[PDB]
RNA sequence: AAGGGCACCACCAGGAGUGGAGCCUGCGGCUUAAUUUGACCAACACGGGAAACCUCACCCGGCCCGGACACGGACAGGAUUGACAGAUUGAUAGCUCUUUCUCGAUUCCGUGGGUGGUGGUGCAUGGCCGUUCUUAGUUGGUGGAGCGAUUUGUCUGGUUAAUUCCGAUAACGAACGAGACUCUGGCAUGCUAACUAGUUACGCGACCCCCGAGCGGUCGGCGUCCCCCAACUUCUUAGAGGGACAAGUGGCGUUCAGCCACCCGAGAUUGAGCAAUAACAGGUCUGUGAUGCCCUUAGAUGUCCGGGGCUGCACGCGCGCUACACUGACUGGCUCAGCGUGUGCCUACCCUACGCCGGCAGGCGCGGGUAACCCGUUGAACCCCAUUCGUGAUGGGGAUCGGGGAUUGCAAUUAUUCCCCAUGAACGAGGAAUUCCCAGUAAGUGCGGGUCAUAAGCUUGCGUUGAUUAAGUCCCUGCCCUUUGUACACACCGCC
């Protein structure tokens, strides 16, 4: 067995984390787990305002730059084992994930 | 948990990691048609390829000089050992990059041509 | 000196302890998110780390 | 310039010949006539110093007074 | 340097092992992170591996606050003959399993 | 000089102001051992520059080589390195001296040669950035004209925010810029989905009415992803999509390009980012192991340590904060946010709930949070509702200054900051001048981030309350196009 694991995705671009989000709840469905719902945690944006020059001089212009982090958490549940039945990742750089079960 | 810090942290730490690597492989494959650097990382290990034109050179004497990297790209990060595989990759065509067209105009500016 | 003068002078704070982690500068540090950069180093690399500019 | 002090000598050793400061007597009788440092990080085979007033040992560090 | 054998030989045997080693510029750092039973300053290994450029037997890389020295072929045999040690063990770059 | 057009870094009509006072801070000047220095619309809260030490580059002193490597001397009969005591020193720097021990080939001396430098030169340079200029402008190929510099293309006109387009046309065909683009805001009771977001319903409770209601009222009280033991996604989140195009109607218009008005609509102009050719002796060599050349390199312009300085004051100026009060101050009560941060490679330094003590600043135990899980339903301020005050330099204002208590740190003096009790100064709306601004805007008002061991009168963002005036013009200051004049071309700050 009775395991119920959390899936944790995180990046900073949409289109993979999308992709993964389908392409592994769509592995689950045609390998027959019952899915909780993807789940879309708010957006962190890290913003550094910086000033433009490196001098000093000039009009007092700010570059500011932002940095997009997007998760999503995906619970799969089985009245069965998953670890021995889920084994594939396939994961393409740049998204992060990491998979925990329901004790921690 | 308190072991492992912030993705906020953990993500900037990744972007300094990715600008570190970038800077030590130009300054070091400079002379050797480097063009990029592209990481896969994993839990359980990562991959370091290196997109550059002439593999045959930046691959020394039967693997010396990637190994010489590999260790120390080992070392200067400290991962676990054998958790990092440096791969050089060809790239295809190299007139659309314009790090190795630069490098090849620094590289006949330093040999002399007008 | 020996070495019970040459380092003795405490730096466990302040702006003296803290120099960027590219240039060695002391000045326009930007300690934000761990980052530890220099403010012109991170203009610099800001596209590296994914820094990127939208509005 | 024009610093207000001279230009500090700096220390030049003595230019020591050989050590010889310890004697043996009618073939062969041992006398070290140097103090012992009786330290582990000293040990039984360097001497310590003679000072006028107490005695160093070289390695140990130690200085024992005898008043 | 006044730096002595008993840590001259450990950074050497060091550097012999595996054919690189990287140092952080650091000549305040108290202690150098590997070989850290050694008790060695990272001054005395940045010093010797910039005797070590002088004369030849290294090659330097210099990233943001970091030196990646890579041992040569000439630096093989002075390491050999200054260690003492027949050529039939070789740094970890220079073959593996073969 | 003319014609056409345009802009709140221009004006008009106005708003809030600044210039007046106190203070903070940045420049000049003065003084000083030093008051380090760059910069003079497009310098002067700018160098993210809020400096006790560090920073630091300046001043007064004191250490160390962290002078690779090559050569020659030197040496295990010792090249040479450290060090207790006394003086000496600010120093417990064996710095130096008296004094002897101790390391052992790593050094030491000399000659070349390094190396380092927040030293000089931004008028030798790279990169970045500012500005010209965020205006609509810019360029080839082939063709035409001209001996040629050049010109046409790139335009009479209409239109546009726009050389934007319709059209004319010795030009045709293109290219950049504009636009298109990306992010953002406003609409989706339409889709997907939620125990790190909820709502509704139900069931346990707690309290009021219980006269009698009773499917009565309140609950940020507890439960129903505890796994069988409710659903749903409106509210929150974030993805995929749609949605707005001058599309529909009327009028103007060459009835073209377009313009005005209205309906329906969330929306009929949301704000930003990027941003061409050519250039400036514009700023940075004090961001860089970006860098040429010069200077210095052992009595150092390297580096470290101690102290001082960067704050220093007859004075002038700039960016700001606080006010001059009753549209208010004080006291109490009631009631509302959104950005966004939070324990670290070196690197020590996190955000804090609750409980106890203290009057306050704070202190002490117990936790939570590496975070839509905890601070936190961020109980913010202004505002609102009541109290006192009463037109006075007053309960306005809080400068200056005395005494005392904590916190950070190695250290608080030239007061770091905070707290308490005392003093209550100028200031009664500010000359000549001058800045910014058109709708959730100005302004009032607080809250985050950066800086941060300690800290914001700064800056970058966020929300809350929320307007007056205007839908125009070329009058002033400027900009774009065409014609024109020129003795200018370093280009009217010209020339003479
Ligand atoms: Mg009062």
């Amino acid at each position: 067995a009775i395991h119920r694991i959390r899936i944790t995705l995180t990046s900073r671009n949409v289109k993979s984390l999308e992709k993964v989000c389908a392409d592994l709840i769509r592995g689950a469905k045609e390998k027959n787990l019952k899915v909780k719902g993807p789940v879309r945690m708010p957006t962190k944006t890290l913003r550094i305002t910086t000033r433009k020059t490196p001098c000093g001089e000039g009009s007092k212009t700010w570059d500011r730059f932002q940095m997009r982090i997007h998760k999503r958490l995906i619970d799969l549940h089985s009245p069965s084992e998953i670890v021995k039945q889920i084994t594939s990742i396939s994961i393409e750089p740049g998204v992060e994930v990491e998979v925990t079960i329901a004790d921690a | 948990m308190a072991v492992q810090i912030s993705k906020k942290r953990k993500f900037v730490a990744d972007g300094i990691f990715k600008a570190e690597l970038n800077e030590f492989l130009t300054r070091e494959l400079a002379e050797d048609g480097y063009s990029g650097v592209e990481v896969r990382v994993t839990p359980t290990r990562t991959e370091i390829i290196i997109l550059a034109t002439r593999t045959q050179n930046v691959l020394g004497e039967k693997g010396r000089r990637i190994r010489e990297l590999t260790a120390v790209v080992q070392k200067r990060f400290g991962f676990p050992e054998g958790s990092v595989e440096l791969y050089a990759e060809k790239v295809a065509t190299r007139g659309l990059c314009a790090i190795a067209q630069a490098e090849s105009l620094r590289y006949k500016l330093l040999g002399g041509l007008a | 000196g020996h070495q019970q003068l040459y380092w003795s002078h405490p730096r466990k704070f302040g702006q003296g302890s803290r120099s960027c982690r590219v240039c060695s500068n002391r000045h326009g540090l930007i300690r934000k998110y761990g980052l530890n950069m220099c403010r012109q180093c991170f203009r610099q690399y800001a596209k590296d780390i994914g820094f990127i500019k939208l509005d | 310039y024009t610093t207000p002090k001279k230009n500090k000598h700096k220390r030049k050793k003595v230019k020591l010949a050989v050590l010889k400061y310890y004697k043996v007597d009618e073939n062969g009788k041992i006398s070290r006539l140097r103090r012992e440092c009786p330290s582990d990080e000293c040990g039984a085979g360097v001497f310590m110093a003679s000072h006028f007033d107490r005695h160093y040992c070289g390695k140990c560090c130690l200085t024992y007074c005898f008043n | 340097m006044l730096m002595p054998k008993k840590n001259r030989i450990a950074i050497y045997e060091l550097l012999f092992k595996e054919g690189v080693m990287v140092a952080k510029k650091d000549v305040h750092m108290p202690k150098h992170p590997e070989l850290a039973d050694k008790n060695v300053p990272n001054l005395h290994v940045m010093k010797a591996m910039q005797s070590l450029k002088s004369r030849g037997y290294v090659k330097e890389q210099f990233a943001w606050r970091h030196f990646y020295w890579y041992l040569t072929n000439e630096g093989i045999q002075y390491l050999r003959d200054y260690l003492h040690l027949p050529p039939e063990i070789v740094p970890a770059t220079l073959r593996r399993s073969r």
